[PDB]
RNA sequence: UAGCGCCGGCCAACUCCGUGCCAGCAGCCGCGGUAAUACGGAGGGCGCGAGCGUUACCCGGAUUCACUGGGCGUAAAGGGCGUGUAGGCGGCCUGGGGCGUCCCAUGUGAAAGACCACGGCUCAACCGUGGGGGAGCGUGGGAUACGCUCAGGCUAGACG
RNA sequence: CCUGGUCCACCCGUGACGCUGAGGCGCGAAAGCGUGGGGAGCAAACCGGAUUAGAUACCCGGGUAGUCCACGCCCUAAACGAUGCGCGCUAGGUCUCUGGGUCUCCUGGGGGCCGAAGCUAACGCGUUAAGCGCGCCGCCUGGGGAGUACGGCCGCAAGG
């Protein structure tokens, strides 16, 4: 199993007759702190289902973060839409810098020292998009001369 | 047209980025130089000097990865990244000390020395600078 | 000056023990053991989640009230730590540790850190030697701390090496008992003290 | 088992209405038409019975994809032929990333199969039947080749992936392997094994069809001589 | 000797009464129209502590002048269109020079301060001793790939 | 009749002569202005009739500038593809206009539609990029105040 933690949990509302009938979304991550992070996106009538149905998704969406003495291989820089993320490798008592999104994002994934910096839009959930789809490209010595 | 280099990078990286197994560029020492660099550091396969209706062209043999499963079957890129640095517009030159790391060492600078095209590696091991051609992963 | 009140309205908040007193920490009397939760009028609704600001504060207050410190020393000594090479965490506990008015308790000279100061501001302490006063000299290994001659016979300093006789004090320090004088050997490595403490998350509380 | 005769019975069609990566192949355009290597079908053909056959002997289950008019009932016999689950009919958007859902709606025909096979009550209202019988003949119609299929397959066989992209999108959702006869109409890049061939002419269909079920049977324990087709 | 700010969200800390779009609060969104955790008091609580708050100003957050590091179809943003001056920029091959560029050796880069170690005032603030540099410019020597200049060719750019 | 741009085929001539372009200079729909013509239709202003609470409008009958010509001014626009120019690279289907071929079709150059990859906040763009790149220019930096004021240059004035 895994530890899990909701980042986001949010209220929207959509039109009809009567007026407005809402739907709740929860933004959630989820990891073993060792290698393995998912993130996953639940909507649902209530705050508990989506919250559910969101960790169902996460598990169903998972990335395997290739941790160097805690920390990331190389830069990474990746766009989603109007958001960008920054990941920046940092040495030992560096720490985890880096905003609630992020944070809990790596965190969960065994990253215990890094730079970052959120640029662009900031938006909880893009931000979120962003942080995975950089994990997702990170590379190390072996895979690149695996490659080439 | 203005810029043979920057031509050159862009003409593969559009060649890579839908998969065919090569594309040729208009020759050049300096880019004969540069592919050879691109070649030992395993970016593409190799190249060869052909010849295209009476003119000279580099044929330049592109490498990828492995087909993958999922929705996406368009395997993994060799080079991921290539862009210029220095160019006619804006000159950029480094000295040796302030040569930079591309990419956590996992990828290449190439550059324009008085000794040769060197990679960021090869220029601090020789002890000299240059200017900063491109950079490549 | 120093914080000097009420103590056990601390540790309950905290929701943790915080070893304050010495003597009432240990007996059934002790308030975590009555009462495991934040003092005055709402301490007994329901908890509502803290948010992350809420966690980080409340972790730095824990390892902060523990020493009876003052935020703008806790804070240079932090921002010490910061600038100074290695690893951060340790040596924050490191430099936290080497305070003296902390070395006279650590030793079993006193019963808590608010008797070690008390200790340490009287003069009933010495260092190598000299007469020392200040509870904020940074203690440095090969350091000899021990009673001054001319207050020895005094009923708290015997009565509370007594309790000592061949008890364990962490590795960093030795005691010769009775001859009332113990040894500075090192600085700590995280594994050495069990402050009931995350300390990662002080780094992250000052981070933003 | 491979044979080269197939040029007796496809070797390609449809003019520019071509999908520009299948031209790696094409030999040439000449009845105004996209003619397909046949040297290039049976490299393929090659590596995919490998598959097939490696994945016989294995015991493993295979989908099989045709629902054009042209491929409908040729599918039919082979799929029973070597035992294996079909989709004759339309293809249910979820039956493979929905199937525990799908299935739930097996379990209504297996349900009705029994309560019509006497008596479980005929006191039920007449129009009742009336209703009953409708939805068994309605059910019937679609899933008679797909309840066999009890689990995920370990792989899938289609005729046009191109007319059934649903099908091929499903699959690869599922890490599926893909397997496919597909003319010059089609992707390539999209399936894992390919028969690049004719996917219209019944002929070039019984072709590739029956000699692939052969191969499946044949290391499936057993071999047998020829199979039913319309000439 | 213990004081001062805060407890609607940001943002750490909540209840009762009094008031009734009044009195008042306010950095921003916003609070107050008879059950206000947002106003006034009290109890309780949170934060610091011989201090705590406020006003003003400087950098940060502001990749919101974007060199690092932004943009212009519809959000702010292509000149109404040409033609052309200065300027910026420029194809393939070979040699001379070595201007930009890179390296080496040397001079200068004061002291205090910054930083690392140590040591002196019981510590510290403060202060002492030593250590490590840098750009940048002067000089000498070297390098010649790229940009420069000069010279000699080519025909893929351009013109006829 | 006089005159410009532009495409094609031959691959004959020159040998990088190229690209862009702050200022400058020219062109620049309508309306508008000056002097002189011209004035059939139309028609700001204006008159009358209807409608209406009112009708300084919409509808109907009239009607002057002007709309036309020459010369000289004005220089604005939803002057639009709301998309600066040039070059190179990155799937295809189809419709059309116009050259040339070995006339199924192949090749150039323009005009539309749908679409690969990719881009995009989305809408949509997509070899006529809003894609991947280089060069140079113009432009943006919260709404209003305001395209206003002041200064300056231009114009007969309007006004730019
Ligand atoms: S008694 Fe329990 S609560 Fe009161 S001080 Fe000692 S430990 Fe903390
Ligand atoms: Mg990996
Ligand atoms: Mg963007
Ligand atoms: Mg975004
Ligand atoms: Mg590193
Ligand atoms: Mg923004
Ligand atoms: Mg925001
Ligand atoms: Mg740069
Ligand atoms: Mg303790
Ligand atoms: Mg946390
Ligand atoms: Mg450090
Ligand atoms: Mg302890
Ligand atoms: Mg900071
Ligand atoms: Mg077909
Ligand atoms: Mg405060
Ligand atoms: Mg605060
Ligand atoms: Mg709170
Ligand atoms: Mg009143
Ligand atoms: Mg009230
Ligand atoms: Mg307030
Ligand atoms: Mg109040
Ligand atoms: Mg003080
Ligand atoms: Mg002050
Ligand atoms: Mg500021
Ligand atoms: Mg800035
Ligand atoms: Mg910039
Ligand atoms: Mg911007
Ligand atoms: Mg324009
Ligand atoms: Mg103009
Ligand atoms: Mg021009
Ligand atoms: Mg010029
Ligand atoms: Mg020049
Ligand atoms: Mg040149
Ligand atoms: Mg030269
Ligand atoms: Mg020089
Ligand atoms: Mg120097
Ligand atoms: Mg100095
Ligand atoms: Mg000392
Ligand atoms: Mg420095
Ligand atoms: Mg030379
Ligand atoms: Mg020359
Ligand atoms: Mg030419
Ligand atoms: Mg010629
Ligand atoms: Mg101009
Ligand atoms: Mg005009
Ligand atoms: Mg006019
Ligand atoms: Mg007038
Ligand atoms: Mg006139
Ligand atoms: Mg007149
Ligand atoms: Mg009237
Ligand atoms: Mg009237
Ligand atoms: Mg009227
Ligand atoms: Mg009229
Ligand atoms: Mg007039
Ligand atoms: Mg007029
Ligand atoms: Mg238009
Ligand atoms: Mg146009
Ligand atoms: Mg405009
Ligand atoms: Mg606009
Ligand atoms: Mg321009
Ligand atoms: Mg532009
Ligand atoms: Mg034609
Ligand atoms: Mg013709
Ligand atoms: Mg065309
Ligand atoms: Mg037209
Ligand atoms: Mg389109
Ligand atoms: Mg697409
Ligand atoms: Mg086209
Ligand atoms: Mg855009
Ligand atoms: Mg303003
Ligand atoms: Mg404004
Ligand atoms: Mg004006
Ligand atoms: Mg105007
Ligand atoms: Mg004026």
């Amino acid at each position: 199993d895994f530890e899990e933690k909701m980042i986001l949990i949010r209220r929207t509302a959509r039109m009809q007759a009567g007026g407005r009938r809402f739907r709740f979304g929860a933004l959630v991550v989820v990891g073993d702190r060792q290698g393995r992070v998912g993130l996953g996106f639940g909507k649902a009538p209530e705050v508990p289902l989506a919250v559910q149905k969101a960790g169902y998704y996460a598990r169903r969406n998972m990335v395997e973060v290739p941790l160097q003495n805690g920390t990331i291989p190389h830069e990474i820089e990746v766009e989603f839409g109007a958001s960008k993320i920054v990941l920046k490798p940092a040495a030992p008592g560096t720490g985890v810098i880096a905003g609630a999104v992020p944070r809990a994002i790596l965190e969960l994934a065994g990253v215990t020292d890094i730079l970052t910096k959120e640029l662009g839009s900031r938006n909880p959930i893009n931000i979120a998009y962003a942080t995975m789809e950089a994990l997702r490209q990170l590379r190390t010595k072996a895979d690149v001369e695996r490659l080439r | 047209l203005t810029d043979p280099i920057a031509d050159m990078l862009t003409r593969i990286r559009n060649a890579t980025r839908v998969y065919k197994e090569s594309t040729d560029v208009p020759a050049s020492r300096f880019k004969e130089e540069i592919l050879r660099i691109l070649a030992r550091e395993g970016f593409i396969k190799g190249y060869e000097r052909v010849d295209v209706d009476g003119k000279p062209y580099l044929r330049v043999y592109l490498k990828y990865g492995p087909r993958r499963q999922g929705p996406d079957p368009r395997p993994e890129q060799v080079i991921h990244h290539i862009r210029r640095i220095s160019k006619p517009g804006r000159r950029v030159y480094v000295g040796v000390k302030e040569i930079p790391r591309v990419r956590r060492g996992l990828g290449i600078a190439i550059l324009s020395t008085s000794k040769g095209v060197l990679t960021d590696r090869e220029a601090r091991k020789l002890g000299v600078g240059g200017e900063l051609i491109c950079e490549v992963w | 000056g120093r914080y000097i009140g009420p103590v056990c309205r601390l540790c309950r908040r905290e929701g943790v023990k915080l070893y304050l007193k010495g003597e009432r920490c240990y007996s059934p009397k002790c308030a975590m053991e009555r009462r495991p939760y934040p003092p005055g009028q709402h301490g007994q609704k329901r908890a509502r989640r803290p948010s992350d600001y809420a966690v980080r504060l409340r972790e730095k207050q824990k390892l902060r009230r523990i020493y009876g410190i003052s935020e703008r020393q806790f804070r240079n000594l932090f921002e010490e730590a910061s600038k100074k090479k290695g690893v951060t965490g340790s040596v924050f506990l490191g430099l936290l540790e080497s305070r003296l008015d902390n070395v006279v308790y650590r030793l079993g000279f006193a019963v808590s850190r608010r008797q070690a100061r008390q200790l340490v501001r009287h003069g009933h302490i010495t260092v190598n030697g000299r007469r020392v006063d200040l509870p904020s000299y940074r203690v440095r290994p090969g350091d000899e701390i021990a009673v001054a001659e001319k207050s020895r016979n005094l009923e708290l300093i015997r009565q509370n090496l007594e309790a000592m006789k061949g008890r364990k004090v962490g590795p960093w320090l030795s005691l010769d008992v009775e001859g009332m004088k113990g040894k500075f050997l090192r600085l700590p490595d995280r594994e050495d003290l069990a402050l009931p403490v995350n300390e990662q998350l002080v780094i992250e509380f000052y981070s933003r | 088992v491979k044979e080269l005769l197939e040029a007796g019975v496809h070797f390609g069609h449809e003019r520019k209405r071509w999908n520009p990566k299948f031209a790696r192949y094409i030999y040439a355009e000449r009845n105004g038409i996209h003619i397909i290597d046949l040297q290039k079908t049976m490299e393929e053909l090659e590596r995919t019975f490998r598959f097939i056959e490696d994945l016989a002997m294995r015991g493993g289950t295979i989908l099989f994809v045709g629902t054009k008019k042209q491929a409908q009932d040729i599918v039919r016999m082979e799929a029973e032929r070597a035992g294996m689950p079909y989709v004759n009919q339309r293809w249910l958007g979820g039956m493979l990333t929905n199937f525990k859902t799908i299935s739930q709606r097996v379990h209504r025909l297996e349900e009705l199969e029994a309560l019509f096979a006497s008596p479980e009550i005929e006191e039920r209202p007449k129009k009742e039947q009336v209703r009953l019988k409708h939805e068994l003949e309605r059910l019937q119609k679609y899933l008679s080749g797909f309840r066999l299929l009890k689990r995920l397959p370990d792989a899938i066989f289609v005729v046009d992936p191109t007319k059934e992209a649903i099908a091929v999108r499903e699959a690869r959702k599922l890490f599926i392997p893909v397997i496919a006869l597909a003319d010059t109409d089609s992707d390539p890049d999209l399936v894992d094994y390919i028969i690049p061939g004719n996917d219209d002419a019944i002929r070039s269909i019984q072709l590739i069809l029956s000699r692939a079920v052969d191969l499946i049977i044949q290391a499936r324990g057993g071999v047998v001589e020829p199979s039913p087709s319309y000439a």
